[PDB]
């Protein structure tokens, strides 16, 4: 599916969260610069992509 | 680390012979 959250766009698969994160935290973009975790701005979910 | 550098099309590829074969022809030279 594409997935377009905050204004920043992307496609891919989705998973739950297994994370952490911290209490403002909403991007989670790993070493090789990729967004692979994120935060629905209107629900408390953590993603994974 | 592996997954990402596959996930942009970088993909690699398994060998023709894997480790249990290649155990197998050791063995063999050893017996011999």
């Amino acid at each position: 599916v594409n997935f377009n959250f905050n204004g920043l766009t992307g496609t891919g698969v989705l998973t739950e969260s297994n994370k952490k994160f911290l209490p403002f935290q909403q991007f989670g973009r790993d070493i090789a610069d990729t967004t692979d975790a994120v935060r629905d701005p209107q629900t408390l979910e953590i993603l994974d992509i | 680390l592996i997954c990402a550098q596959k996930f942009n099309g970088l993909t690699v590829l398994p060998p023709l012979l894997t480790d249990e074969m290649i155990a197998q022809y050791t063995s063999a030279l050893l017996a011999g």
